[PDB]
């Protein structure tokens, strides 16, 4: 207990608990996206910090506008780029059903 | 209220900020239970069905891992005691490159049944001469239990599956499929005359497809683009430059003077004349692609391209000094026309786009070549790290097969023999030494009650029929992983393995980290800052 | 109180409280110094404020890394060092006698006697006690028998058993080889070099030198079978004129001329090398390398690999010696006096890489006067206690051979200069035979300390002892496995005589002026700002 | 062509560690050690101040040196420690005590036998070393004694590569060591003979510019290092990157030291002023080189009114048009002409790099040799005059085993030097007894 084995401030979390929060947490990455699909689907407006609007219907630069810092989370980005490097369409689509 | 006043002598002395401990409760005792912690960390990660841990570090760079050293140099650890089993670990990975958990499990093991034996009598100096006379009887041991030979490492078919168990414990599900690219990779960088260098297997990553659509290249490829117009090649001959491409000047200040008109006007034209020349005399020994690792100028960029010649630049003293090796041309520190020695062949050069990339590839038609490299296509970084990580394991056991031959057992067979043939040694020794021998046998165990935790299934009936079998006689009975009753197999024929080197090192390095700690009385430390 | 009238920010300790701090502090250095003596004392750890690991147990490394800030601990610690440059071993009982020696002092004090009456004491016992040690030690012909039995008695209190039995065939091995006749042992020719890797057991000695780096070009051979050694310290790096200067041209073609001509001056060094190698080495069948003190270029590397002639850049300045006394060649400075009567001569030359860092061996040398100790091992921290281990066995020995006389050890000696010292100190007069008394046990820390770190009792074993030499004349010391007397001699337990000698001379000195101090005082300024 | 840094003691350190800081962040260096820039611009002249190692990671080249783990450990486990060498760490465990003989003679004599064996191994990794660069303040005994010491071994080992140096000058109104004059005197005794030029700082108008002119009326030390380190970036600049014509240092030498003896320069960095002042301020290029020649933007207590400079040069960074550069400098060079050079006309030096420091809109750096710097040295040598008289803290030196020849030794040199600045002003050189009798 005097020496602490890792240092001070490491969070450690592990088990059902740790796994399924993994999987509601993507449920909010799919949510921003969601309603951007289909031909009668809407935009959406990011401003970031110096004020500057983006005004924007392809899923994949939605995602790249937001600042998510959730690990699991982060997989589902990455994926948006995957497809938008190899086809280019398809960013939601890859999205919803992951 | 009144205090207890800091009894004189040694604790008045010691400066502020710092610690002391002493005796076996205040070093000992807490030494081993620190050891303990560290091992059930990375516990969960150990065989095949070992759980993937997700690690991120102080600079916000995200790793998924299964390797256990890869986790424990990212980890950071500030007990002493368990940082001399992180350096135990990371000794071993350098030497051999595999069984990095062996040795966190076995020299945890081994301390937290120490305990028990100080706590009942026995002194310290009593269990390290009991440790080290098993292993020492470990490894007189180790030889009989030999199963199976590696016969001709230049086999595409049979080096496929000496090395698919050393992948089974890392992407179980696609180790049928790394296991081959592997074997294409190196099995044609092979020489005949010995030494495989390890440096000579080259990845590249590539974002894109799945990783069924990655595959093996026969020679080196570039993430960078041409200069000149010239785009590709048909048959190639390669002349290196060391030296940027473009006139020399004098080390020492150099300036121009000029004192009449004439001079002043031909200066230019006849500067001009002079790079006509040097480029077209490299033209005319028949080099079609000239490679720099420095900077280019416009003049002879312009010039290349009248006399078509690609050009292509890298500046990494590195990645010049692996062209060098693969076509065989030799470097040169001077712009100077090649010597028809000096100049490297290729069977192919081009500019090719993969998954929204450019790269610039030198092919060989070639087998053998000189070196290779292998192009990995996934979905996400972390998913190509981990893979990459596979890919070393792989070929760091080809290296291994290289020093030695010899393969034992593997799936808690080898374990489950020694510590059946060490209690039967530690039956026959009188004293005091007896009951450590014993213990470190037990300690054996944990390698096959790891496999069976992480399986989901019981580990004491797995324990029991190993042993009821063993006594019979079958050297070769490990656990099965696919059935969900637990249940034992025979692994020689279902061709499970491992290296013999593996183990040897690693029972050596894990006793030396164990009885180091042991020989411990004391602990003076330093405040941190 | 006649100090603090003037500057009240003054600390101050009075006559008795000047002795009780200096005593009760010399004390606390004692306490946990006791437990290194002899072979069965404890190891400590040692933490910096970086998280560093420094196991250890020797008296002058745990003297400066335990954290203590007191005056009289400092005192005590420039002794010990003093100590260890000089002689090389006996630190730790240098502490054990001063702080036993100020206890008994200190017992006779506090009945009332005047310290300075005590301190006659002690001159008077100094002088008998070197007069009696003048007649017990033993001359001998320092066979090499006979040094490994002293070697032996240093290196077991400071590694494990089955280690010291390598270290100390090398230990002896290497300074005989470097051994002329009369003429004095000179270090700095016994090179210690660290290699990372492999067991710690495999420590060895080469008849020859070992190198921190290799060749440098790629094409540069990797073994050679005959050599001749080449050694200076003339620069083939381009150099520019002291005084200032710079070039002017006219044109492209004369700017040309100016860049070959500025690379003359080195190019005639290369081809004065090259010359000598054509002739001495005729045929393609000899080697030759060039071992060089300065930098050298690329251009200088290419000629040279040119000719298959290895050449390594930057050599330190003592392997300028070296291997002069080991190849057999001659230093030289300048290449105007060339001749083949210059070069040196070795048997083998070959390179090894340790992952980023590579070695160069010169081995098989005619009839080397220098030799070569490398260490091997898995830690950080295990390869500078074989270090330290090292450097304690050389001075033992050296000094064993200096003298033509070696003292027995184990605890023999000083209980017979405590009987002698007891039978003379009736002859003197007054209260000083007090003071005879007091040093007659000092002496006797020694065999208490090391029968208490055995697990025996003091007082008993203690009788045991002067029971024996008592009643026969027989020099006998303490066994360290049964408690009985023991002869020293006749077993092979040795110690140097100029420790011996040095050893009482330091530690009464400083007694006797620790003693005699009226006050301690800081009233100086309190930092130097 | 290869450099190496060293630095030692409190203050060289601590500036040294910010370099290292303010130079991965401009060429795409991380503090993992991988490249993550686009631009092949700065990847071409990187291998100047650094290796690279198997893997793609970069290191730098510098030695740390000092008596005290405290100062190494800070650095170690603070920012960018994982990015350094591991042996590089060159660490005492007692300390030097300030005093400038234990630096010079007990300690510093033990420690240099392995700090040389270290800069052996960075040497031999380069294929052609130009020189190496020393960072270290002369307030301190290791600084002072051991940079003393350090230099006369660099000197026999290696015979005509160049000594730079970056050495922050006392200012005693800042007295802090009661003895300050004795270490003072004693390294620039050695620095005179021994190194091409030193660039002097002091900490004065590094207390000045950030308090009066910008703001924070507190101060700390963790600022000055960002201001200095500015200075360091500048004189160095053009080294990393590539230009028009290839400066290299030692061609710095013979442009800029008419005479080997005097030496000593004094840098200036313009465009940093109050926050406001920093927008509202139009940073144009005739106003941005107008701060090269006022009594703000120096770094020094000379007043060069009361001097004459000897020679100047003027690097300027950021993508510029190139007419407008010129027409200032030909403007400015003939403004303010009437306190300018003696008999060295035409002195300036224009070096343009197209990248400017990461941060700001514009950047300059200026470098000047006066004749008012004599101004400094003799104010030290008056205060060392009046301690010597009276022997005091004379022990603490004598006592350490070196001889009182040295103090009386040193003192003569340093009015040999003052004497040497004062013969080229011709200005200086212009009675209370009765005695004007007839011859
Ligand atoms: N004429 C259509 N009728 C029905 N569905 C359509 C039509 N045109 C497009 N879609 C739908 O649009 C979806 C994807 O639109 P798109 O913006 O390209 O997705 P993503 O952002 O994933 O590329 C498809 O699933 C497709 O079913
Ligand atoms: N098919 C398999 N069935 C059961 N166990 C296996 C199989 N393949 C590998 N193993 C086990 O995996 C272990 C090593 O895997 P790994 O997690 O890499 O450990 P280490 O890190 O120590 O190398 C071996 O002890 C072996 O028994
Ligand atoms: N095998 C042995 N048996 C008995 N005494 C020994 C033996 N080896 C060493 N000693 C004793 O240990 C004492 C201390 O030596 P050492 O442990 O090296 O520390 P130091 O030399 O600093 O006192 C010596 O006086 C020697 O007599
Ligand atoms: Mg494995
Ligand atoms: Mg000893």
């Amino acid at each position: 207990t005097p020496v602490i084995l890792l240092k001070e401030g490491t969070d450690s979390s592990q088990g059902i608990p740790q796994l399924v929060s993994n999987i509601s947490a993507c449920q909010v990455i799919a949510e921003a996206v969601r309603t951007t699909l289909g031909p009668r689907g809407m935009d959406k407006l990011i401003v970031d910090g110096r004020g500057k609007a983006t005004i924007s219907n392809d899923g994949a630069t939605i995602l790249k506008l937001l600042d998510v810092v959730h690990p699991a989370a982060k997989t589902l980005v990455d994926i948006a780029k995957s497809q938008d490097a190899e086809v280019g369409d398809g960013t939601t689509s890859v999205t919803l059903l992951a | 209220a009144l205090h207890v006043p800091k009894a004189p002598g040694f604790a008045q002395m010691l400066k502020e900020g710092a610690k002391h401990f002493s005796g076996l409760e205040e070093a000992v005792y807490r030494n081993i239970q620190a050891c303990k912690e560290l091992a059930q960390t990375t516990r969960t990660a150990y065989g095949p069905n070992g759980m993937n841990k997700m690690v991120i570090n102080h600079l916000e760079k995200l790793f998924v891992t299964n390797d256990a050293a890869t986790i424990l140099r990212e980890l950071e650890v500030q007990h002493p005691a368990a940082k001399m089993i992180v350096m135990a670990s990371h000794m071993q990975e350098q030497e051999v490159g595999d069984g990095t958990n062996f040795v966190l499990v076995f020299a945890g093991a081994l301390l937290e049944l120490a305990e028990e034996l100080l706590r009942i009598g026995l002194s310290v100096s009593e269990v390290i001469e009991g440790y080290e006379i098993a292993c020492r009887k470990a490894h007189e041991i180790l030889p009989n239990l030999v199963c199976c030979s590696a016969k001709n490492l230049r086999d595409i078919d049979e080096v496929s599956s000496l090395l698919r168990t050393s992948i089974m414990s890392k992407q179980y599900g696609n180790e049928v499929f790394l296991a081959k690219l592997i074997a294409q990779a190196c099995v044609s960088i092979f020489p005949d005359s010995g030494h495989f260098n390890v440096d000579n297997i080259r990845v590249c990553k590539i974002l894109g497809s799945g990783i069924s659509s990655s595959s093996v290249l026969h020679g080196m490829v570039f993430k960078k683009e041409t200069e000149g117009d010239v785009t590709s090649v048909k048959d190639a001959k390669i002349a290196v430059y060391s030296c940027p491409f473009d006139g020399m000047i004098t080390e020492t200040k150099g300036t121009v003077l000029i004192k009449t008109a004439e001079e002043l006007m031909n200066f230019s034209k006849g500067e001009e004349n002079l790079m006509d020349a040097q480029v077209k005399a490299i033209a005319d020994t028949g080099a079609n692609v000239v490679v720099t690792g420095g900077k280019v100028a416009d003049m002879a960029l312009h010039y290349a391209n009248k006399y078509n010649i690609m050009l292509v630049r890298l500046n990494s003293k590195w990645d010049l000094r692996r062209l060098c090796k693969t076509v065989g041309a030799t470097a040169l520190p001077r712009l100077t026309p090649p010597v028809l020695e000096e100049m490297g062949h290729c069977d192919s050069v081009y500019l090719s786009e993969v998954g929204d990339t450019q790269v610039v590839v030198f092919k060989h038609e070639k087998e053998d070549g000189a070196i290779s490299t292998i192009v990995l296509r996934g979905s996400t970084d972390n998913l190509m790290d981990d893979i990459e990580r596979a890919v070393d394991d792989g070929v760091n056991t080809f290296k291994v097969l290289t020093r030695d031959k010899r393969l034992v057992p593997g799936g808690g067979a080898t374990e489950i023999e020694l510590a059946k043939q060490i209690t039967s040694y530690g039956e026959t020794c009188p004293g005091l030494e007896q009951y450590a021998i014993k213990k470190f046998a037990e300690a054996f165990e944990a390698i096959p009650r790891a496999l069976a935790e992480n399986s989901g299934v019981k580990a004491n009936e797995v324990i029991s029929k190993l042993y009821a079998v063993h006594q019979e006689g079958n050297k070769n009975v490990g656990l099965d992983i696919e059935a969900e009753v637990p249940a034992v197999k025979d692994m020689l024929e279902a061709g499970i393995l491992d290296t013999y080197l593996g183990k040897y090192w690693a029972i050596k390095l894990a006793t030396n980290a164990a009885v180091t700690v042991l020989r411990v009385d004391q602990i003076i430390m330093a405040k941190p800052a | 109180a006649a100090v603090k009238t003037l500057n009240p920010k003054a600390e101050v300790a009075r006559a008795q409280a000047a002795l009780a701090v200096n005593i009760s502090a010399a004390r606390g250095l004692q306490d946990v110094l006791r437990t290194n003596l002899g072979p069965k004392g404890t190891m400590k750890m040692l933490v910096s404020g970086a998280g560093d690991i420094k196991l250890t147990k020797d008296g002058n490394v745990l003297l400066h890394e335990m954290q203590i800030q007191h005056p009289t601990a400092s005192l005590i610690a420039k002794v010990a060092t003093a100590q260890d440059d000089i002689t090389g071993d006996g630190t730790t009982s240098n502490v054990l006698i001063i702080g036993e020696l100020l206890k008994q002092a200190d017992l006779y004090i506090s009945e009332g006697l005047h310290p300075r009456i005590i301190t006659e004491g002690f001159e008077a016992a100094k002088e008998k006690a070197l007069q009696f040690l003048e007649e017990v030690k033993v001359s001998r012909e320092m066979d090499r028998e006979t040094l490994i039995d002293v070697a032996r008695t240093s290196l077991r209190t400071k590694v494990h058993a089955e280690l010291a039995d390598v270290l100390t065939e090398a230990v002896v091995d290497s300074i005989l080889a470097i051994k002329k006749q009369d003429e004095p042992i000179d270090l700095f020719m016994i090179e210690i070099m660290e290699m990372k890797h492999k067991s710690e057991t495999d420590t060895s000695l080469i008849r020859g030198l070992v190198l921190d780096h290799g060749a440098r070009h790629p094409d540069m051979k990797k073994r050679v079978e005959d050599a001749y050694i080449l050694t200076c310290n003339v620069s083939l790096e381009y150099e520019k004129t002291e005084v200032n200067s710079g070039f002017f041209y006219k044109s492209a073609e004369e700017r040309e001329k100016l860049v070959k001509a500025e690379r003359k001056f080195i190019e005639d060094r290369v081809k004065k090398i090259i010359e000598l190698k054509r002739k001495v080495c005729g045929d393609s069948d000899k080697g030759f390398v060039v071992i060089n003190q300065k930098g050298i270029d690329p251009f200088s590397l290419d000629a040279l690999s040119k000719e298959g002639i290895v050449a390594l850049r930057r050599a330190k300045r003592r392997n300028m010696e070296r291997l002069t006394l080991a190849c057999g060649g001659v230093a030289l400075n300048s290449f105007d006096d060339l001749s083949p009567d210059c070069l040196g001569h070795a048997g083998l030359v070959y390179e090894y890489t340790l992952g980023e860092e590579k070695f160069t061996f010169i081995e098989k040398c005619n009839n080397p006067r220098s030799v070569t100790l490398l260490i091997k091992g898995p830690n950080k921290h295990t390869l500078t206690q074989i270090k330290d281990a090292v450097r304690d066995g050389l001075r033992a020995v050296k000094n064993a051979i200096d003298d033509g006389c070696v003292v027995p050890g184990a605890g023999a000696v000083e209980v017979a200069m405590a009987e002698a010292l007891i039978k003379h100190k009736p002859s003197v007069k007054g209260r000083a035979q007090l003071g005879v008394q007091a040093f007659a046990d000092a002496l006797l820390i020694i065999p208490k300390v090391l029968a208490q770190n055995s697990g025996f009792d003091l007082q008993e074993t203690l009788v045991k002892i002067q029971a024996e030499h008592s009643e026969s004349g027989q020099l006998v010391g303490v066994d360290l496995n049964t408690g009985e007397p023991m002869v020293a001699a006749e077993v092979g337990v040795w110690d140097n005589y100029c420790v011996k000698k040095q050893l009482l001379h330091s530690c009464t000195v400083i007694a006797t002026n620790i003693l005699l101090v009226d006050e301690i005082m800081r009233a100086g300024m309190s930092f130097l700002k | 062509r290869e450099i190496v840094h060293i630095q030692a003691g409190q203050c060289g350190n601590q500036i040294g560690a910010k370099f290292w800081e303010v130079i991965s962040d401009e060429h795409g260096i991380d503090p993992t050690g991988t490249y993550h820039g686009d631009s092949d611009l700065q990847l071409d002249r990187i291998s100047v101040y650094y290796n690279e190692a198997t893997g793609g990671k970069y290191v730098p080249r510098a030695i740390l040196v000092d008596l005290e783990p405290g100062t190494m450990d800070s650095v170690r486990s603070g920012p960018f420690g994982q990015i350094f060498r591991p042996d590089n760490f060159v660490f005492g465990q007692s300390g030097a005590g300030n005093n400038w003989a234990k630096g010079h003679y007990t300690e510093g004599a033990e420690l240099v036998d392995s700090v040389l064996d270290v800069v052996r191994k960075e040497a031999e990794s380069c294929d052609c070393l130009q020189g190496f660069q020393l960072t270290h303040s002369l307030g301190g005994g290791t600084g002072s004694g051991m940079g003393t010491l350090l230099i006369s071994k660099i000197r026999e080992e290696y015979p005509d590569r160049i000594m730079n140096t970056f050495s922050v000058v006392p200012s005693p109104k800042v007295s802090d060591t009661v003895v300050e004059p004795y270490n003072a005197t004693l390294s620039v005794h050695q620095l005179v003979e021994n190194t091409d030029e030193t660039y002097c700082i002091d900490n004065e108008a590094l207390y000045d510019i950030c308090f009066r002119t910008l703001k924070l009326t507190t101060p700390t030390y963790g600022d000055l290092n960002h201001l200095v380190s500015a200075t360091m970036s500048g004189v160095t600049t053009c080294l990393r990157f590539p230009g028009q014509l290839n400066a290299d240092l030692r061609k710095l030498a013979v442009n800029m030291v008419p005479f080997p003896r005097l030496h000593f320069f004094m840098p200036g960095f313009a465009p940093l002023t109050s926050r406001g002042s920093q927008q509202y301020r139009a940073l144009t290029v005739p106003e941005l080189t107008q701060q090269v020649f006022d009594a703000k933007n120096m770094m020094a207590a000379c007043d060069p009114r009361h001097g004459r400079y000897l020679t100047v040069a003027a690097v300027f960074r950021g993508r510029m048009s190139m007419k407008e550069v010129d027409e200032q400098m030909l403007n400015v060079q003939n403004k303010n002409s009437s306190y300018f050079v003696e008999w060295i006309p035409n002195n300036v030096k224009t070096a343009v790099c197209d990248i400017p420091p990461r941060g700001l809109k514009m950047a300059v750096t200026f470098i000047g040799n006066s004749t008012a710097i004599q101004e400094l040295f003799k104010r030290i040598s008056e205060q060392f005059t009046a301690m010597f008289r009276r022997k005091a803290f004379l022990h603490w030196y004598t006592g350490e085993g070196m001889d009182e020849m040295e103090f009386t030794e040193a003192e003569s040199n340093m009015n040999d030097l003052v004497s040497e600045y004062q013969q080229y002003q011709d200005a200086t050189a212009e009675f209370g007894e009765e005695a004007e009798e007839e011859a």
